[PDB]
């Protein structure tokens, strides 16, 4: 029953800020790492960065 | 061929014999409720080491059949078993020979005291 | 020819196996009648002697990241950790609407939240309450959700919070593991051993030696030091690692200090119980601290870089300082006098290096608390009393816990982690293996048996 | 003097056999945590009656070298042994007839069986 | 009769010998402080078992009275027992020889090995 | 209620009101406790 | 709730077979087993 759940957003103007979430659950939380990444249409895939969850601290592309 | 428990069970004794080992070693396998699991493991030793040290103590400890010398007679149980040995069959004779258990097993404990002493005088002699 | 087959029983053949291993301690006793320490490590069988035995042609592998000992050592640390808890007084009592103003505070590490810090308190006969006040630290301090002038002690409003009982203030106890009659240890001789691998030197044990439980992130202190030069353990499948073990063969000493002089109070809550807080703080002000011997920092990271880089074959090393997280990820966690240490270790790794000592004392910041939400477990908070005069503390450091990051250019960047408890214990549960002996087997034979 | 276990262990079989009494010996020997402790000793208990058990089975109850009249074959492993006996040796060889206990067991047992048989009809003939 | 334990007991070893079968059975007869219930059985099997196995050890697993090969000697008790042995008894015996226990036992270890291998090579020239 | 507990209770209501029920087929119904009858008359072999 | 402090007035649904009127003013209701016996809640990870 692992199931990961996402909140929709609005179009900001530019030099806005924007916050995004994840919630999930069928896993414990603390137990394991999670990741973000980004794709624009006619794009490719790039990643952003990692968060563990368990404390803790985070690692980001440049 | 895993027969698990009382395969035959409705055999004559023949016959019946030829799963001995079966019965024998089936025998040995085997929150605060679980405290049970471990007295009913305890129990299971415990009753296997009486019987195996009962038959060293008659003179049996590496068998599974085991011929001795106490003499069978009339005063216990009375079939002839000419036939009736290979149709009655284990858990009749049980209850027809219910009654002298008893006596039997004390037969055979001063049997062997007698044939461990014989064996010690001779290899005195020696 | 003719060759029958033969039964043997009591070959020296062994397998892997996941088993149960038992503690074992030091012939001293605790001697507190302490359920969790007397009865947990004082009443197990003492001083089992490590009678090893040196097995001429035997070769056995050795994987130090993946075991069936280390989550032990994991399980037990947590039974007793939640154990010495269980006969002492809760806070729930206290858990009340505090007004803590700082009017008399003499200086600004105290002001932001400390003196005076009053509450209505019902003792002892339920019918009457008083008027009481005590310090604690600010960092267990938080506004609350309303007034400015109204505070709440920090984990209160969604867990439980208790004391400890003086018994169970529980310092390390180093603890030796012995195995089960028809298991052996096995240890691995081998003064280069990275964690992987075969040992071309094998032996077993009765019992390792003890093993201490003690916890720490970002620095690894107390423990054993590496036979020959540092060694620096780590996984060989990808380079994306969680965690890069730093094992010195020389220690580094470190003196830490809590410099001022508290004095010690107490609050009744009942027949039996009672809330132990600061009073008087003693005399002029300052900060904790802790002090490190320049050249061997320099050195011994200095060392640490021209090993590091064996895995890292290409540019040069760059060290970082913490980048963000709660503070036991962030900064050196340590328990000395029995209270909790939180020191600043930002200015200790901004050093760079590249291809081709009692003296110049280096010091750090240190800030302390008393509400620990202990790396154990979650929803039960353990409380402190504060320990009466200063604090002195002495230790040896052994070894780091590092991670890596991206840099801004081609070279490596490691920093500081921690959090894991595992790999405090992993890294000295790396030389034993348990295994399993199953003594029956056969093989052919020139004998045949009589029949007669 | 007290080997513990696996002493010997990178040894010929030769040779290895001389402290088959050591291993056999040590392995004998052996708040709500403490039932673990209670539960490790139980299986102990019960791993040494199963393998004594079925040494009784096969008819070496009291040998810790037994001697049978199943023979070798080239169904199973292959090696002449007449070096490799003596050098090989315990680890690499159970590795090299890993395939066969389940299937050499089979035929100590059938063994054993017949030779009672045969013991039960000459005594009755006597 | 039941005897229970320890019957005779101030007799002579004569005499005294005629009761083991009965020390030799009566030995295996067996809210959290129950839990001392079980530790208690647990260890009365283990140390039934510990002494069977070094029975077997010896060679005399199927014995209550063994006779071996290793010879008495005089640096051990020095008694000519020819009334003694039915005159002492037991417990002052134990006290007489307390100090080579621990030597006597190292001697039937090497005296049932030596027999082992004269054994498997007298079998091995069949 | 406190630090790790609530009482959990019935809020608003949606949005009609029907009450709890449930169905049975007749001919089902009807026709298994006939056979029911037939054989409990064995244990009391005489009247209806 | 939840600094033993400070209370509110709150409000819930119960279904009526579980309350009973108080032994006074018919104004007044109590919970139907709570003069006798403990009442507890289940833990939503314990629904068996
Ligand atoms: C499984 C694997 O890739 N093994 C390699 C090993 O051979 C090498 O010595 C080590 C250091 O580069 O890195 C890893
Ligand atoms: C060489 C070294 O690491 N230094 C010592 C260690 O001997 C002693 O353990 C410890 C006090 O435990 O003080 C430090």
């Amino acid at each position: 029953q692992v199931q990961l759940v996402q909140s929709g957003a609005e179009v900001k103007k530019p030099g806005a800020s924007v916050k995004v979430s994840c919630k999930a659950s069928g896993y414990t939380f603390t137990s394991y790492y999670m990741h973000w990444v980004r794709q624009a249409p006619g794009q490719g895939l790039e990643w952003m960065g990692i968060i563990n969850p368990s404390g803790g601290s985070t690692s980001y592309a440049q | 061929v895993f027969l698990g428990f009382l395969g035959a069970a409705g055999s004559t004794m023949g016959a019946a014999s030829m799963t001995l080992t079966v019965q024998a070693r089936n025998l040995l396998s085997g929150t605060v409720w679980g405290i049970k699991q471990l007295q009913a493991r305890v129990l299971a030793v415990e009753r296997y080491l009486r019987d195996q040290q009962l038959l060293g103590i008659w003179g049996c400890s590496g068998k599974l059949i085991c011929c001795t010398n106490v003499p069978w007679n009339s005063s216990w149980s009375n079939r002839n078993l000419s036939e009736i040995w290979d149709n009655m069959t284990w858990l009749q004779w049980d209850k027809e020979i219910s009654n002298y258990t008893q006596i039997i097993y004390g037969l055979l404990e001063e049997s062997q005291n007698q044939q461990e002493k014989n064996e010690q005088d001779l290899l005195a002699l020696d | 020819e003719n060759l029958w087959v033969t039964v043997y029983y009591g070959v020296p053949v062994w397998k892997e196996a996941k088993t149960t291993l038992f503690c074992a301690s030091d012939a001293k006793a605790y001697e507190k009648e302490v359920h969790n320490v007397w009865a947990t490590h004082a009443c197990v069988p003492t001083d089992p002697n490590p009678q090893e035995m040196v097995l001429k042609n035997v070769t056995e592998n050795f994987n130090m990241w993946k075991n069936d000992m280390v989550d032990q050592m994991h399980e037990d640390v947590i039974s007793l950790w939640d154990q010495s808890l269980k006969p002492c007084v809760k806070l729930t009592p206290l858990c009340v609407t505090l007004n803590c103003t700082n009017a008399t505070a003499s200086n600004s590490s105290i002001i932001e939240g400390m003196k005076n810090c009053s509450f209505n308190i019902t003792t002892e006969l339920r019918d009457k309450r008083e008027k009481k006040n005590a310090l604690f630290y600010k960092l267990d301090i938080v506004q609350l959700d309303g007034n400015s002038s109204q505070y709440r002690l920090i984990n209160c409003n969604t867990s439980v919070i208790t004391q400890a009982c003086p018994k169970v203030s529980f310092d390390p106890i180093p603890i030796h593991y012995c195995a089960p009659a028809g298991y052996a240890i096995l240890k691995c001789n081998n003064k280069t051993f990275t964690g992987t691998g075969p040992c071309n030197n094998v032996s077993t044990v009765q019992c390792t030696h003890g093993i201490k439980p003690v916890v720490s992130t970002q620095l690894l202190l107390n423990g054993s030091l590496a036979e020959g030069e540092i060694i620096i353990r780590s996984e060989n499948i990808t380079k994306n690692v969680k965690t890069i073990i730093v094992h010195l063969n020389e220690s580094v000493k470190i003196e830490c200090t809590r410099p001022n002089n508290k004095t010690r109070t107490s609050i009744r809550i009942g027949p039996g119980q009672a809330f132990y807080a600061t009073g008087q703080v003693i005399g002029d002000i300052r900060e904790a601290y802790c002090n490190i011997n320049e050249s061997k920092w320099n050195e011994t990271l200095q060392r640490v870089s021209k090993k590091l880089k064996e895995y890292f074959p290409h540019k040069n090393i760059t060290f970082q300082p913490s980048s963000g997280g709660d503070l036991e990820i962030t900064t050196h966690s340590f328990n000395c006098g029995g209270e909790f240490f939180y020191c600043n270790t930002s200015s200790l790794f901004n050093r760079t290096y590249m291809a081709n000592n009692s003296t110049r004392t280096i010091t750090i910041h240190c800030r302390i608390k008393q509400i620990i939400n202990m790396w154990q477990e979650v929803g039960r908070a353990m409380y402190a009393p504060p320990i009466a005069g200063n604090i002195t503390c002495i230790s040896n450091i052994t070894g780091l816990l590092l991670t890596r990051d991206y840099g801004k250019n081609n070279t490596e960047t490691f920093r500081p982690g921690g959090g894991n408890m595992k790999d405090n214990w992993r890294s000295e549960l790396y030389k034993y293996k348990v295994v399993k002996i199953e003594p029956l087997g056969v093989a052919p034979t020139r004998c045949k048996r009589r029949v007669v």
